[PDB]
């Protein structure tokens, strides 16, 4: 799924290895000096070896606070060791870099004259957010018309809005399957859908991500063998799936996916969490961009983080269901409700969106998000780089391949004014690290332009231009 | 300066600790380091071939032993200590037995012992204690010695 | 070498493709959900332009007791400044998690002068109330360890001792004597391990019975058996203390006795979000390896600088505190004589519970009896309360009632227009 | 004394 | 930078010398150095 180069394969696991080495020898000369209440240690000896032995060495390139709003330009705030590089402190110096390791699509977070002038008069008139949750006293009348937007948005009969996109999925998977079903999931989900499933008492295999002919073959198998050990029958089965993998930049084959679901009576979970605001001629997302009937899935996940500048989650489905989850969810009764602040900054970018606003900024947007990624990414390609993904994702992760290389590509990069984000060994797999970058709405072809000569000479000293230019 | 591209597969194995050994390149890299360390035994001390794959051959049992069925569970906190009862051999392709990577980690302390011997003329000095590191490498590595201790020695 | 095998039965004989295609056409898969029911689909009020003590239904005015601001601070003059500058400032996103680029510099100064009230060396925020404690748990106590937990917990809290994939006993409701029965047993079974790491789960003020936990016994015990303490104070956090501090105050026990102290903003500071605090040590270490702290979009900046001028009133202005203690005693010396109910919260929680006496029947008729108590009491003379709203993913089996969540912003008149209401209503339908 | 060795470790090898 | 000293720089980043501290890396390209040496002269005449 991914092309390696074999030369390079081979200097990646010599790099870990000779880390390894030396922080073991290392970690051996700690055990014996400290011989200078009562409890057990918080954490054990070496369950964290990877925290202070790798992560420590390049801890410079994360966590770097900003002062000012999420724009195409921000301040980034410089930090000091002072004590031999064991706590980073921030000082007043500030910088000036081309954002590009957010995460707003539509350039929404930001000041723009439709929404923060309703969202600060939906604010003097309702305090911040209510201290009761939805069933008690935490239901507004904001929050009854936000989730008629969203229903006329997504497509689906009706919806429900909670205010984190984290819960948004460990509060609802133990409800609609339990003990005795089966999860088939993709290998690439999230971290919340597979807590989800673990906070439940269902089985969870793995299919081969983003290819059907592997997922029929896990079903038959799973459908002729019953339960592991007393072959009962399976209560039921339900597939998890994602709209943009991202990490990967891959649409899903999502056309071919539903057809095999529906052969054996499976059902469909999607999730669009970084597909709803940015593909689609409209914005409507994956099921609109491949052309898949929208009631061929059972429940749809979503939220507002990325796109819509504004925290929350949602799920859509049969009228129904939303009887049975705002009845039965442990995240709509025991929670406190979405603010209301951050409930009328997506009714009135759903508005902008839809083109109900009286102005047509809704389609610039939307026409801007594509010629902006489909000429950075095409220009990459050119320069001989690796970058993943198809043509239509605001995503493309460069592949770096060297543990070494991870803080080489950023420090560069941030001194000569590009701000990018880079992903580790702990978190991936060993041999496949990658730098993400971003391409919102906001930027103009001045700022890509001037961004990718940049790019073009940092990549020429870490030597990361693995394919051959022209 | 760039060649022999290869599209890896991912297999699923859901284990951060021992899904890294399916990709392609580990038996190159894993004979290379042995091949590195015996030239650089010889070249920090001016020694004979047959002592120097002697110290290879005796490095490479401690090293691999404290790391394969010595240590248990996983340096990463995500899986909630799922296995504290077991090390990384057994952590291995869900403990399926008899794999072509498990006859592969299997072959290697063998084929290093015999070069180990064949060159240093056999002798009783250095074939004692090989032998007793290639035995125990073998015995450790039994399908029969699956999740059975010795006499409970870091056992539970 | 034969005289030493194992008889086995000779192999099967695999299945057919064919075969396959019939066991795949047999099997039928359940109802995604339960049909639905006419009992399960009651609409909850719809209000406008407030959550304050006086809020507003359909145009008329009622009296609020359902929402948890005990202080009085939705609305106040001096928060709706410090949001609105910072939301013309910022905007109201915070587009990234916390580790990439999501970490405006609000945060920072947020966590510090949360530790500054608080007396601590260092402190952490969450994005949202209800997973503070997600993520708390299952970040300390791994597969082989031991939880001793007080079977009174919410579902918060009950969730991550099921994530976190240890050994859970639990101990009667507020029962010292049960507590310390079971550290024995505990300390008995487990003797050659020593290496195993033991804590004790308990909460400041519980949610399910009003109930305050007596944090003395609790730091005695865990003095004798080497066990640590978290403690959930969401709602004791500036209301119980005289200064504000929380339950450490009101018992007079040092904070640095208890090990890891969680909190949601939901309640008492008008914000939401959460946070944990303790040593130095114990902070820098679930700030990598926690769940909901790097996989999640961090707090909207508006939401974190709300908090600082929170407690900065509170810290200002004890006196709103001595105001609440007025009026739960007042609610107390009115509501004693009713008839069917029973008061079965402590004194000075600020959760007055009701407990019903002489169950009517099982407890899914007696939610239902609940439920339209609670709904007559606003449609008739305008009253919001609450009633226990159980899942059936929830575990608790405490008693169930009617909570009314007194505020230090209420009136004289509304809140023995409270207790009368409840009697009448409790006397004639109970009895 | 160095032959049954190499010998029988081939056909364990095997 | 110039050739060699560009070279050096990407030799650094490829084998995982660029993260470690001086006393790690001074420890390492003396060893490999050593070894550069002792092959050199031995092969160019031993055979
Ligand atoms: C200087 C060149 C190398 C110098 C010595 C390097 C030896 C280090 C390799 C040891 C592999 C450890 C395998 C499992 C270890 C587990 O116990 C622990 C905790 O459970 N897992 C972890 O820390 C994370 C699991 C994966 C991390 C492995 C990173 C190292 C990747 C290298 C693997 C492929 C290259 C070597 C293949 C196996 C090496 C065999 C030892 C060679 C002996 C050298 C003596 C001359």
């Amino acid at each position: 799924m991914i092309t390696i180069p074999y030369l390079t394969a081979v200097s990646t696991y010599f790099s870990y290895g000779l880390l390894f080495a030396f922080g073991q020898l290392r970690d051996f000369f700690r055990r014996f000096i400290d011989w200078w209440q009562g409890y057990a240690p918080i954490c054990l000896g070496h369950e964290d070896f990877y925290i202070r032995r790798l992560y420590h060495r390049i801890q410079d390139c994360f966590e770097r606070p900003i002062s000012s709003a999420p724009d195409a330009w921000f301040d980034v705030v410089e930090r000091y060791s002072n004590d031999n590089n064991k706590t980073l402190k921030r000082t007043t110096k500030t910088s000036r870099c081309l954002n590009l390791g957010s995460y707003n699509y539509l350039g929404f977070g930001s000041f723009d004259e439709y929404c923060t002038p309703r969202v600060i008069e939906s604010l003097k008139k309702f305090s911040a957010s209510t201290c009761s949750s939805r069933v008690d006293a935490g239901t507004t009348s904001v929050h009854a018309e936000l989730e008629e937007c969203v229903t006329r948005f997504v497509g689906k009969p009706a919806a429900v809005v909670f205010g984190m996109g984290y819960a948004t999925n460990s509060a609802i998977i133990p409800v609609l399957i339990g003990k005795g079903g089966l999860i088939i999931s993709d290998s690439l989900n999230h971290s919340s859908i597979v807590n989800g499933a673990r906070g439940s008492g269902a089985t969870i295999r793995v299919f081969q991500h983003n290819t059907p002919s592997h997922l029929e073959r896990v079903l038959r198998e799973q459908i002729a063998e019953g339960q592991p050990r007393t072959h009962r029958p399976w209560k039921k089965i339900i597939v998890v799936v994602e709209g943009i993998y991202s990490m990967e930049g891959e649409i899903c084959h999502l056309p071919e996916v539903v057809a095999i679901c529906k052969k054996y009576k499976a059902y469909v979970y999607l999730d669009e969490a970084h597909s709803i605001g940015a593909i689609g001629k409209t914005g409507k997302g994956i099921c609109e961009l491949l052309g898949v009937d929208t009631a061929d899935v059972d429940v749809m996940m979503g939220t507002f983080t990325k796109s819509f500048g504004s925290c929350g989650g949602y799920i859509a489905g049969s009228k129904e269901l939303i009887q049975y989850l705002k009845h039965q969810c442990p995240a709509h009764l025991y929670a406190t409700s979405i603010p209301t602040p951050s409930a009328q900054q997506i009714i009135s970018a759903i508005k902008v969106i839809l083109g109900e606003d009286g102005s047509n900024r809704g389609a610039q947007k939307l026409a801007r998000i594509r010629e902006n990624s489909n000429f950075f990414r095409a220009e990459l390609q050119k320069m001989g780089f690796e970058v993943l993904g198809d043509n239509d994702s605001p995503v493309m992760p460069i592949m770096l391949y060297n543990p070494a290389k991870i803080p080489a590509f950023s420090r560069e990069c941030l001194r000569q004014k590009v701000a990018v984000v880079v992903v580790g060994f702990p978190a991936t797999p060993l041999l496949l690290a990658r730098a993400r970058i971003c391409i919102s709405a906001s930027h103009s072809r001045e700022d890509l332009i001037r961004a990718l000569k940049v790019i073009s000479k940092v990549g020429d000293l870490s030597g990361i231009k693995y394919f051959p230019a022209e | 300066m760039a060649n022999l591209y290869v599209k890896a597969v991912p297999p699923p194995d859901m284990n951060r600790n021992t899904e890294w050994f399916m990709y392609p390149g580990v038996w190159t890299t894993y004979m290379l380091i042995l091949f590195f360390g015996w030239l650089v035994v010889l070249s920090v001390s001016g020694c004979s071939p047959g002592m120097a794959w002697t110290v290879v051959n005796l490095a490479h049992f401690v090293v691999t032993y404290h790391s394969f069925h010595w240590m248990k569970g996983t340096p990463f906190a995500d899986d909630q200590g799922i296995y504290n009862g077991l090390t990384w051999w057994e952590q291995m392709d869900n403990g399926q037995q008899l794999t072509r990577n498990r006859k592969f980690l299997t072959l290697v302390p063998v084929v290093l012992y015999l070069i180990a011997s064949h060159t240093t003329d056999y002798r009783h000095p250095w074939l004692f204690l090989n032998t007793l590191a290639v035995m125990v490498l073998v015995v450790a590595k039994f399908p029969n010695m699956h999740k059975v201790r010795i006499f409970g020695i870091n056992g539970d | 070498i034969l005289l030493t095998r194992k008889s086995y039965k000779p192999p099967k004989r695999p299945l057919t493709e064919q075969e396959i295609d019939e066991l795949c056409d047999e099997w039928v898969p359940e109802p995604l959900i339960p049909p639905i029911t006419e009992d399960m689909k009651h609409e909850p009020p719809v209000l406008e332009s407030a959550a304050g003590p006086h809020t507003t239904v359909n145009g008329k005015d009622v009296v609020n007791f359902a929402s948890a601001n005990y202080l009085g601070l939705i609305g106040h003059e001096k928060l709706l400044e410090s949001c609105t500058s910072a939301l013309e400032k910022y905007g109201v996103g915070s587009c990234g998690p916390r580790g990439f680029y999501g970490t405006i510099d609000v945060h920072l100064d947020c966590e510090t002068r949360i530790s500054k009230f608080l007396g601590t060396p260092d402190s952490i925020l969450y994005s949202y109330g209800l997973s503070t404690m997600f993520s708390t748990i299952p970040c300390f106590c791994k597969k082989g360890d031991v939880i001793v937990a007080d079977e009174g917990v919410h579902w918060g809290i009950q969730n991550g001792l099921q994530l976190s994939r240890s050994t859970i006993v639990y101990f009667k409701h507020n029962d010292m004597e049960s507590l310390r029965i079971t550290l024995e047993k505990i300390m008995t079974k487990y003797k050659r391990s020593k290496n195993l790491r033991r804590y004790i789960v308990a909460e400041a003020v519980y949610q399910n019975s009003g109930q305050i936990a007596p944090l003395d016994e609790i730091v005695k015990l865990k003095e004798k058996y080497r066990f640590r303490v978290i403690l959930d104070e969401s709602n004791s956090f500036g209301v119980l203390g005289r200064s504000g501090r929380g339950l450490a105050e009101h018992h007079s026990v040092p904070i640095e006795k208890i090990d890891v102290v969680t909190a949601a903003m939901g309640h008492a500071l008008a914000t939401e979000g959460g946070f944990c605090t303790g040593n130095a040590r114990i902070i820098d270490y679930q700030r990598l390896s926690s769940s909901g702290y790097v996989f999640s979009a961090s707090l909207p900046p508006y939401l974190a600088s709300a908090a600082i001028t929170a407690i900065d009133v509170i810290d200002q202005n004890p006196d709103m505190l001595v105001k609440l203690k007025q009026n739960v005693a007042l609610l107390w010396k009115g509501l004693s004589d009713i008839k069917g109910m029973s008061l079965t919260s402590n004194r000075e929680s600020p959760i007055v519970f009701l407990k019903l006496e002489k169950s009517s029947g099982s407890a899914k008729d007696d939610l239902l009896l609940l439920e339209k108590m609670a709904d007559r009491a606003l449609k008739e003379d305008s009253l919001l309360v609450v009633s226990s709203k159980r899942s059936f993913l929830d575990k608790c089996r405490l008693p169930v009632g009617i909570k009314l969540y007194v505020s230090a912003g209420h009136s004289e008149s509304d809140l023995l227009k409270a207790s009368e209401s409840l009697k009448r209503l409790a006397s004639e339908l109970l009895l | 004394g160095h032959f049954f060795v190499e010998g029988l470790l081939g056909v364990v090898i095997i | 930078m110039n050739w060699v000293q560009r070279k050096i720089y990407l030799y650094n980043v490829t084998f995982g010398l660029y993260m470690l501290d001086w006393w790690e890396r001074y420890l390492f390209n003396s060893l490999v150095v050593v070894l550069m040496w002792f092959v050199l002269y031995n092969g160019t005449r031993y055979f």
